[PDB]
């Protein structure tokens, strides 16, 4: 629906979608690449 | 409930007392000369049962 | 008379209004010229009395909103029962509940937070919960994890049902106003039908399921060996082997030979010494009697038939001599206003939450609750806080009634007018007794502090220097200890063991609620509690009464319930609004409940809780340092705050480390709140306009104009961050303190 | 018209138009003032008739394995009461030709077709006959009323040749149906207190009515 | 794309939605949630149905035919579920990349065909080649339609396209049925069929 997508694009719904996606990204990075203090690639 | 005993006689007397208080001088439509509905007799018999259990399971604790 | 008046398809189910935010209000359903708009979109979201003027749509909105709340609570209970089923040690906690920490939450190993999954016990790594769900489940005879998963699925089902119910009762077939206004039937049903039949059905569970299962669980039986609950329903021989009165069935019941039911419907008051909780045999009889009582109470109000009290006929019957017409009109200001009812129900539900807190520590109703000191402390504290909040909201909604729904022309009341007439007398005597109590409860602490600092401990108000013994409370205590006897025969013991003549319920190594001795410190702190309650009532009652008019603002109702001020005139008239009065009463409720739960924690850890060795020598958690240190503020700072905050701050690298983390964080959020309570909007608007210049310099000027928070919004943010921070500080401190030394 | 326990509120809308009415609406669920959703006089009469027909089928089928199961016509294993057949495996499960749950899915599918078509004749009665359903959609029209289709698949041989006859037949229908509903309630409560079949509950009464009643059997199981 | 106001619908007696006029090849009015209420959303979901259908038909074939011509028409196929564990002449991540590079080409042409209705019809290498497809989702070219059956009357074309997606819908259902079967049940789909045909009662989803 056009109005359902208009609501999904609203600032809080899109903010929680964006930050859930982002948080999953950083979470899976800190699980696959945990305990990181220094960038060792071309160090 | 083993009719003829003290509990049963007391209960019937209390129920009939409350029904009598209802029919004559109160305290399911026109089917009695005094306007005594099925709900009215239900109420009067239920409160009769209340007072009957109270006086019966109690004449039990102290006395009878 | 009463009916099912309900109209179909009033509102269309469509996302069209989701797409248009702020549709509910006129000024909000045109666009965000400013940023305050979004704060007004959430602020007025559930202010249905301001959206519409007719009570029918408001009643439908709040009815379906209650359905959403019940969906939420069913989903929450689904989560709790599920997490118990899958992520818990409940199946192991039943074996050794006096030594295994009840845990129902496990964290994910990602960033080192897997330290939170600690050695709760039971071969299980998780978080030691303090909710008491495990204690309920032992009281519900669960003895499994399958039953918990099934309960979670059924609760999810009921959540979806309530969601569908809200949708149906707003959009598909919404009741009209004649349906809600029939409060006679509503009370007849909620008394008899919700509370009567609910307590009856729980008595059925308690008799058939909890009692026989706990008869084995307490008798050293492993949960895997216990017969399932339905086996008591299918096979009555197994149920009768412990309670032979079931072999006779309901013939003892219907023949009124109840004397042969005492095997499972008891009056032996006190705590089950095998587990520390109340006798489930007594709780079954309890809920049964409550069923009888609410069932006869829900046949009180006339609904359709000639019998029953019309509540108008009760209220109009009470008309005082010099109190005027009396209670006439109240049926019309309670049935034509949701805010009045909301205030009344909030006040009573909150004081009831507090009474729950008070009766759940002194008569532990669940097995292994009194020995789970974390659960006991957390539950008391929780319900106390909920009660304070509900009372403060009752004030807010009384004020909202007085501003909006109060109409002396149409919906007149006499007693409310009489209260408004001499409101200055009420508030003057309350403002006096608050000062009197403040002095003679806290200045006593100051006196003790000074006398102890001047080296004059013979001049304090202590149990050693100057006796301020609670003579009245001591008399009630001693006569409730000696109550089993002439006054209350057939009880076999006291109804509680929080009285001096009682005894100690040793459960395992723990002590579980021996008597509580009342000394001078209890006098002082109880008058501190009366003081804080009286000041909260001062603030809140003052806001309610002067919500409409004062000598300062005689047209305050036209300004609204929720307004900041009426300018710097009159010397300044900030916070004349009832909203601001309840915003202050929030802080005073916080101080009140904080000192209350401090009194609870310290009096319990010093005079009640502890550990009793097999020789009988009970050693308390602190060492009985309440009556000597709780007479001066330096003891609360030293022996309670400083000392008992040696397990929340030393919990770094432990399983209790999120507690110290939220200790510091809630500290922070409280202090952060002080940025809002202390400051004002104008500074922040000027700063925002400066950084908006910095943005417009870079073509980053947002169209939703950045506005500093409204004044009332700054006050709301301040009070909520302040309360959240103080309360999470206290929550972390209590939970870490009481889980560590346990 | 006869008025057996008829409230003054009730007979305002119970004007004799329904089949087998006696004014008995003491509560007032059939009050037409508002009453959307499922609570409405039309749907309520329809549900009366449908629960009555299904209760007739029940009261015949819940005891046919006993009124002629003890008479010898039916085998012994296929003669269990209503509550030991398999509807309550906690009480007993007979091993039919299939699993107890695939038969439930059979019920769901078959009666789903039937009952959803019934619903779509309830909402708009002009349908069930505008859509092709394997050619047999001609008699599924539901001519004039939802509770009384009268088609050649539901009324093959005519009985409503006169509205007098149809009215009397509908009255007999709803009366037998209410009687069967009360019967089913009796079945459930009797198997709940006695845990034995209804025909055996009849025979224990017929043998010695004094010590076999609700009074003496107030003790359960 | 001619409307049919009295077509047979998914749920007879119901009123099909306004956005399903009957024009599409196989629109029985089944859209309760309204996921195609918009015109462009409908145009996208149509091609989504078409390609899910065609991929699912190829999938159902490559599952059941290797499972039918293995249990009775004796051959040697490992499975359909554990075929991703088997080894071939290429590394598992390599040929995944190769089929991605090769399928993404065609799917980008499809993306172009959906966004712009006629844009990708000329072969970029040999512009004399062409796809004579006016309808989105139905490219009437030699590599796709060499036998000339994808043309003709719009009514025959509509009945043929609803035949297509009719086979494809139960192909989708069959493939996810094989998925849920190989998960709930241990053995393969045709073995599940034979176990059902042995005892239709005590062979179903139920095991307790
Ligand atoms: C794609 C989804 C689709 C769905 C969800 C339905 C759903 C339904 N159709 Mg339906 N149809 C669908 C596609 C189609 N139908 C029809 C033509 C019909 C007719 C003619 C009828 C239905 C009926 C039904 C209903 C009863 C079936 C049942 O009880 O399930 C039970 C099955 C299980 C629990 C699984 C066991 C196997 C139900 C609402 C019947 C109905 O109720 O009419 C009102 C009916 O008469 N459908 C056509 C051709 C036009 C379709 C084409 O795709
Ligand atoms: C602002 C102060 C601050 C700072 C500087 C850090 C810094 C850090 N914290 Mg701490 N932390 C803070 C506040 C802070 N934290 C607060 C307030 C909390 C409480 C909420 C925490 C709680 C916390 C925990 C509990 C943990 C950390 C961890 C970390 C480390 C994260 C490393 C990581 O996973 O990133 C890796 C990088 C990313 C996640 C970003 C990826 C970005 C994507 C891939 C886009 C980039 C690619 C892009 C396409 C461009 C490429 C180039 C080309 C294409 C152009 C890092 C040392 C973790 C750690 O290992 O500690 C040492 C850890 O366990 N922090
Ligand atoms: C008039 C005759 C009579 C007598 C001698 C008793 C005697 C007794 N009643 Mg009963 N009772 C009666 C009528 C009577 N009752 C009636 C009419 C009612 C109203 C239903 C009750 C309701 C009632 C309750 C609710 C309770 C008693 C209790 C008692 C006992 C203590 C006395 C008391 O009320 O305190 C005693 C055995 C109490 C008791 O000890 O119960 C065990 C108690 O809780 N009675
Ligand atoms: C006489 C029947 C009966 C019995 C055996 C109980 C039993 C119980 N009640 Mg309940 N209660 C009852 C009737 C009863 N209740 C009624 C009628 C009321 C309404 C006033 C209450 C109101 C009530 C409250 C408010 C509380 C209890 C609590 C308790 C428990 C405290 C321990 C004890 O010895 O209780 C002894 C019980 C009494 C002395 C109350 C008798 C009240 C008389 C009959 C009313 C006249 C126990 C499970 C407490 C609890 O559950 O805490 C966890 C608690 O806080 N009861
Ligand atoms: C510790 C901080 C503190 C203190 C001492 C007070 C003190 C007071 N508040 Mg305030 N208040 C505070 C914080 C505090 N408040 C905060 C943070 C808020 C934010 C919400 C409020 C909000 C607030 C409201 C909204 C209300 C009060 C009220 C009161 C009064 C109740 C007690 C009283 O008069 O009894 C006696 C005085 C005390 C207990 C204070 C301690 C004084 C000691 C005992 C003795 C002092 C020494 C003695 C006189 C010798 C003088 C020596 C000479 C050299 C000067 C009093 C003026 C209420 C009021 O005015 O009505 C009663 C009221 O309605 N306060
Ligand atoms: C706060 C709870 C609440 C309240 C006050 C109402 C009130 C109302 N509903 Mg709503 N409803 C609710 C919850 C509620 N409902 C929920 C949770 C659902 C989803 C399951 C529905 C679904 C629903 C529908 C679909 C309809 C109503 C209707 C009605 C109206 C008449 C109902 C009536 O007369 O009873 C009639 C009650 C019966 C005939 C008994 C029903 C028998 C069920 C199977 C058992 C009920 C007992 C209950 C489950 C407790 C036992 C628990 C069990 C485990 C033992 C009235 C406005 C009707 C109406 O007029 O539209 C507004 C209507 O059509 N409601
Ligand atoms: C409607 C309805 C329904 C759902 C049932 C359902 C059932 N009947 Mg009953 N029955 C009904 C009406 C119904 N009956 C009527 C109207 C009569 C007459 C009977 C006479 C009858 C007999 C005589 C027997 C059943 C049996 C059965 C069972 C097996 C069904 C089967 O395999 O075919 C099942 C519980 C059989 C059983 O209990 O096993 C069996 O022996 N039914
Ligand atoms: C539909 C009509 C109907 C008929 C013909 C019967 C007939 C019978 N019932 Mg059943 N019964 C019915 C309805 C009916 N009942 C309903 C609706 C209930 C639920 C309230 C019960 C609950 C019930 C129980 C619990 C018991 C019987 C028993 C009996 C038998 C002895 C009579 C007796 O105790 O009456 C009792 C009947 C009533 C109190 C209700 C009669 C009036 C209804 C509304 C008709 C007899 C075969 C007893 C038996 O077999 O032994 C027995 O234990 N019945
Ligand atoms: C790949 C999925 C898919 C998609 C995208 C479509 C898309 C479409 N279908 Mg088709 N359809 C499909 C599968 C699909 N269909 C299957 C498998 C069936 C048989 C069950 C049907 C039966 C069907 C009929 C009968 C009709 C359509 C119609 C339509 C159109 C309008 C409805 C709509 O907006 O759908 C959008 C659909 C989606 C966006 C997919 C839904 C996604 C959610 C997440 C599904 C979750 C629940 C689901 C039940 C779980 C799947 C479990 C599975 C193993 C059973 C649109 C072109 C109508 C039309 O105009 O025909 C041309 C019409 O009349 N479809
Ligand atoms: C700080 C302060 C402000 C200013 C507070 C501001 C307006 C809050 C700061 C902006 C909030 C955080 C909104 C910005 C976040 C938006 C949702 C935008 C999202 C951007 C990313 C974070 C996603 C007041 O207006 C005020 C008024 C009266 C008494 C005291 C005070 C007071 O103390
Ligand atoms: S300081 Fe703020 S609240 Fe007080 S009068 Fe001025 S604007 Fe109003």
């Amino acid at each position: 629906m056009r109005d359902l997508k208009t609501y999904l694009s609203v600032a809080p719904v899109l903010s929680t979608l964006w930050f859930g996606s982002l948080a999953g990204l950083l979470i899976e990075i800190n699980r696959l690449f945990p305990d990181a203090l220094t960038f060792p690639f071309f160090s | 409930d083993f009719i003829g005993s003290s509990t049963n006689l007391i209960m019937v007397t209390s129920t009939t007392l409350m029904l009598f208080a209802g029919r004559f001088g109160l305290a399911l439509q026109t089917g009695d000369p005094a306007g005594f509905t099925l709900a009215d007799t239900l109420a009067c018999g239920t409160v009769g049962h209340i007072i009957g259990v109270g006086v019966v399971l109690g004449l039990k604790n102290i006395g009878a | 008379e009463v009916k099912i008046l309900v109209d179909r398809d009033p509102i269309k189910t469509s996302f069209e209004e989701w797409a248009k935010p702020g549709h509910f209000s006129r000024t909000i359903a045109k666009g965000p010229d400013t940023t305050t708009w979004i704060w007004n979109l959430h602020a007025d979201a559930h202010d249905f009395d301001s959206h519409t003027s007719d009570l029918e749509e408001i009643s439908r909105k709040v009815f379906s909103a209650h359905f959403g709340q019940l969906s939420i609570i069913f989903l929450w209970l689904s989560g709790m029962y599920f997490h118990g089923a899958r992520f818990s040690n409940y199946e192991a906690w039943l074996s050794d509940p006096t030594h295994i920490g009840p845990s129902a939450q496990v964290v994910w190993p990602i960033v080192g937070q897997e330290i939170l999954n600690g050695d709760v016990g039971g071969g299980f790594r998780g978080i030691q919960i303090t909710s008491g769900f495990f204690q309920i489940w032992r009281a519900s005879g669960i003895t499994s994890e399958l039953q918990l998963y099934c309960t979670a699925i059924g609760a999810l089902v009921f959540a979806a049902l309530m969601l569908f119910a809200g949708w149906f009762h707003y959009h598909k077939a919404a009741p009209k106003l004649a349906w809600f206004q029939d409060v006679e039937s509503m009370l007849n049903h909620h008394l008899a039908g919700l509370l009567g039949l609910g307590s009856l059905s729980w008595a059925g569970h308690q008799v058939h399921v909890s009692l026989p299962i706990n008869q084995f669980l307490n008798a050293g039986v492993d949960p895997k060996e216990i017969p399932l609950p339905h086996e008591f329903i299918l096979n009555r021989d197994l149920l009768a082997q412990l309670y032979p009165s079931f072999a006779e069935g309901a013939t003892p019941f219907f023949t009124l030979n109840w004397s042969k039911y005492s095997e499972f419907l008891t009056f032996r008051g006190g705590l089950d010494p095998v587990t520390g909780g109340l006798w489930l045999t007594d709780i079954a009889h309890h809920h049964l009697a409550i069923a009888i009582l609410f069932l006869i109470a829900g046949h009180m109000y006339r609904t359709n038939w000639g019998i029953g009290h019309g509540i108008k006929d009760i209220l109009e019957a009470h008309k005082g001599p010099f109190t005027g017409q009396g209670h006439k009109g109240l049926y019309e200001i309670l049935t034509t206003s949701w805010h009045a009812q909301l205030s009344l129900n909030l006040a009573m539900l909150g004081s009831l939450t507090i009474i729950v807190a008070h009766h759940m520590y002194s008569m532990p109703p669940y097995p292994y609750l009194a020995t789970d000191y974390a659960t006991q402390l957390s539950l008391f504290t929780h319900h106390m806080w909920i009660g304070g909040f509900l009372i403060v909201g009752a004030a807010a909604h009384a004020a909202i009634f007085m501003v909006r729904d109060y109409d002396p022309t149409n919906r007149y009341n006499d007693l409310l007018d009489r209260v408004l007439r001499h409101r200055d007398a009420i508030i003057s005597h309350l403002n006096w007794v608050c000062i009197f109590l403040g002095f003679h409860s806290f200045g006593l602490y100051i006196h003790n502090d000074t006398m102890s600092a001047l080296g004059r401990p013979q001049d304090m108000f202590s149990d050693t220097a100057i006796q301020l013994q609670p003579v009245f409370a001591q008399w009630i205590q001693n006569t409730h200890a000696l109550a089993p006897g002439v006054t209350a025969p057939g009880e076999t013991a006291s109804t509680s063991l929080t009285w001096g003549g009682g005894e100690l319920v040793a459960v395992g190594g723990k002590v579980a609620l021996l008597p509580i001795p009342l000394g001078t410190a209890d006098f002082l702190v109880h008058h501190i509690h009366a003081f804080t309650i009286h000041v909260t009532v001062l603030i809140l009652l003052k806001g309610v009464l002067f919500a409409r008019s004062s000598r300062l603002i005689p047209d305050k109702a036209n300004l609204g319930f929720r307004f900041p001020c009426d300018g710097p005139g009159r010397g300044g008239t900030c916070q004349v609004s009832a909203w601001d009065h309840v915003f202050l009463g929030l802080f005073w409720m916080y101080n009140a409940i904080s000192v209350v739960i401090f009194h609870f924690s310290w009096k319990m850890q010093s005079d009640v809780w502890g550990s009793i060795s097999d020789q009988g020598v009970v050693t308390h958690i602190t060492g009985g340092n309440f009556a000597q240190s709780s007479i001066t503020i330096n003891g609360w700072l030293r022996d309670f705050l400083w000392a008992q905050a040696s397990q929340v701050i030393q919990s770094y690298g432990s399983s209790l480390s999120a507690y110290g983390l939220f200790f510091l964080g809630a500290h922070f959020v409280w202090a952060f709140s002080l940025m809002f309570l202390f400051s004002g909007r104008g500074y922040w608007q000027e700063l925002i306009e400066s950084i908006v210049w910095a943005h417009n310099k870079l073509k980053v000027a947002p169209a939703t104009q950045p506005r500093a928070l409204s004044i009332i919004q700054g006050r709301a943010v301040g009070v909520t961050h302040y309360l959240l921070g103080g309360i999470a500080t206290t929550w972390a401190f209590f939970l870490a303190r009481i889980i560590a030394v346990g | 018209r006869p008025l057996w326990f008829a409230s003054s509120q009730s007979l305002s809308y119970l004007d004799g138009s329904l089949p087998g009415d006696y004014g008995f609406d003491p509560l007032g669920l059939s009050d037409p003032e508002g009453t959307g959703g499922f609570i409405e006089p039309r749907w309520l009469a329809y549900g009366e008739i449908i629960n009555g027909r299904f209760a007739m089928l029940g009261a015949a089928g819940a005891i046919a394995p006993e009124i002629l199961g003890k008479a010898g016509l039916i085998p012994a294993e296929t003669a269990l009461p209503w509550f030991q057949t398999g509807v309550i495996p906690p009480a007993g499960t007979y091993t039919y030709w299939a699993d107890n749950y695939t038969l439930f899915v059979l019920e769901m599918a078959l009666m789903g077709f039937a009952e959803h078509r019934r619903l779509q004749d309830w909402y708009n009665p002009g349908s069930m006959g505008k859509q092709y359903f394997l050619g047999l959609e001609k008699g599924l029209a539901g001519s004039g009323n939802p509770a009384y289709p009268g088609g050649p698949f539901f009324n093959p041989l005519g009985f409503g040749k006169d509205e007098k006859s149809l009215k009397e037949l509908k009255l007999k229908e709803v009366k037998n149906g209410r009687l069967a509903m009360l019967a089913i309630l009796g079945y459930f409560i009797q198997g709940l207190v006695t845990g034995v079949g209804p025909y055996q509950n009849l025979l224990d009464h017929l043998a010695d009515p004094v010590n076999n009643n609700v009074l003496t059997s107030l003790k359960f199981h | 794309v001619a409307a049919d106001p009295d077509r047979p619908i998914w749920f007879p007696g119901s009123t099909p939605p306004e956005w399903l006029d009957g024009s599409l090849p196989g629109d029985f009015g089944f859209d309760p949630l309204g996921l195609s209420s918009d015109p462009d959303s409908l145009k996208w979901n149509v091609q989504a149905e078409i390609v899910h259908c065609r991929w699912a038909m190829l999938g159902a074939a490559g599952i059941f035919i290797p499972e039918f011509l293995t249990k009775i028409g004796i051959l040697n196929t490992p499975s359909w579920y554990t075929a991703g564990e088997q080894e071939y002449f290429t590394d598992k991540t390599t040929l995944f990349v190769v089929e991605l590079i090769l399928i993404g080409w065609a799917e980008g042409r499809r993306w172009a065909d959906i966004i712009k209705p006629g844009s990708v019809n000329t072969d970029p290498v040999f512009p004399n080649n062409k796809l004579t497809g006016t309808d989105v989702g139905y490219p009437g070219g030699l590599w796709f339609d060499p036998l000339g059956w994808g043309s003709g009357s719009p009514a025959k074309l509509k009945e043929l396209r609803t035949k297509e997606i009719k086979n494809g819908r139960l192909a989708m259902l069959a493939v996810m049925g094989a998925w849920f079967q190989h998960i709930y049940t241990g053995t393969g789909p045709i073995d599940n069929l034979f176990a059902h045909l042995a005892d239709p009662g005590h062979a179903t989803i139920f095991a307790a």
